């Protein structure tokens, strides 16, 4: 189970399609067309395959400076 | 509580002479500091803490318990912007400015890009959860909305993610000046998000006006970032170094510029671009009034130079 960020148009994303691949929604952005989700590692390729999905990005790390 | 001093960095960026014009306490102006949280009851900070949120683990919480600083770094950065001008402690660049503390880094000073992007969103939306309540496209500087006018990020990572950039772009288009630390790896260029065109990358100088060896190169401007005394938990003070300490000096200067400009004109200045050398945008003003150290002109150590609030504000009002 990994956290990824999926870029997908507001009007063509259904929150319910991520349960099917073993995931769940963490946060739906109000201001950009993206959603944070937790999915099994094997689900990443599945997300990419979806036509409505523009990009799947891993959750990277920043540190204090 | 110790008697107030003015840390050397506050003096260096020429903040104290501005205060007769504004201390940043113009009601439409807020600075959002995306960091480890804040010691919200600190005697030298509390009155300027206007909103305390956390986005940790992808859930927005406004509980004080969740927004509290468990590290110290956020409290320190906030103090450099907005420590109160009174009888105790230290004093910020903009000592009357309202602060939104947005907690995006955890107790150990680490953060996910997702939590940071959610933090940026919160700074645009504000307490009311709505970017642009009256639908006029004016967000920063609209007295009807509660969006921050400055987003300050004393943090960085190596990754350039499209969604995080999209969020940066939303903040920019809301009229918000975005300021971020260049990084502490002595690298040839800034970390993200400092490296984005819409964001002011900030390098660190020491008290001799030398660039700090750790400061990532090719910043836009530079500011005090070594031996920086500020607020620190719990209700105390600490001295730190880093591009994270330089950043809030610049955010503070921006807050003074925008406060002074709104006080005079009832509007704010456009953000501007990296190339801007006019007096017509925030960044243009920062570039032209910066103290040009090192080689003549923008250089890879200092960028355009060391920010100076007094001249910045005069350029804004003139
Ligand atoms: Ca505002
Ligand atoms: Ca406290
Ligand atoms: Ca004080
Ligand atoms: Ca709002
Ligand atoms: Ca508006
Ligand atoms: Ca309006
Ligand atoms: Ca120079
Ligand atoms: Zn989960």
């Amino acid at each position: 189970t990994i956290r990824v960020i999926v870029s997908v148009d507001k009007a063509k994303f259904n929150p319910h399609e991520v349960l099917g691949i073993g995931g769940h929604i963490v946060y739906q952005f109000k201001l950009i067309p993206a959603v944070v989700v937790d999915v099994p590692a094997n689900a990443v390729g599945k997300l990419k395959k979806m036509p409505e999905v523009e990009k799947v990005e891993f959750d990277h790390q920043a540190v204090l400076l | 509580q110790p008697a107030q001093t003015i840390p050397w960095g506050i003096e260096r960026v020429k903040a104290p002479s501005v205060w007769s014009i504004t201390d940043g306490s113009v009601s439409v102006i807020q600075v959002a500091v995306l960091d480890t949280g804040v010691d919200y009851d600190h005697p030298d900070l509390a009155a300027n803490i206007a909103w305390c949120v956390s986005t940790l683990r992808g859930k927005v919480s406004t509980k004080l318990r969740d927004c509290a600083d468990q590290n110290g770094h956020g409290t320190h950065v906030i103090g450099t912007i907005a420590a109160l001008n009174n009888d105790i402690g230290v004093v910020g660049v903009a000592p009357g400015v309202q602060i939104y503390s947005v907690r995006v880094l955890d107790a150990r000073g680490s953060g996910s890009y997702s939590d940071i992007a959610i933090g940026i969103e919160q700074a645009i939306l504000g307490p009311d959860g709505v970017a642009d309540k009256d639908g006029d496209g004016i967000i920063a500087g609209d007295p009807d909305d509660d969006a921050a006018e400055v987003i300050s990020m004393s943090l960085g990572g190596p990754a350039d993610d499209s969604y995080l950039y999209d969020m940066i772009i939303q903040a920019y288009n809301a009229g918000i000046v975005i300021v971020a630390a260049s990084g502490n790896e002595g690298a040839p260029s800034p970390s993200y998000p400092a490296a984005y065109p819409e964001v002011i990358a900030v390098g660190a100088i020491d008290s001799n006006d030398n660039i700090a060896s750790f400061s990532n190169r090719q910043p836009e401007v530079s500011a005090p970032g070594v031996d920086i005394l500020s607020t620190y938990p719990d209700d105390s003070y600490e001295t730190l170094m880093g591009t994270a300490m330089a950043t809030p000096h610049v955010s503070g200067v921006v807050a003074l510029i925008q406060a002074a400009y709104y006080q005079k004109y009832g509007k704010i200045l456009p953000v501007g671009t990296f190339d801007d050398i006019s007096k017509n945008t925030v960044r243009g003003i920062l570039h032209i009034t910066a103290d040009d150290l090192g080689p003549t002109g923008w250089d890879a150590d200092y960028g355009y130079g060391v920010v100076r609030a007094a001249l910045a504000v005069q350029a804004a009002l003139g």
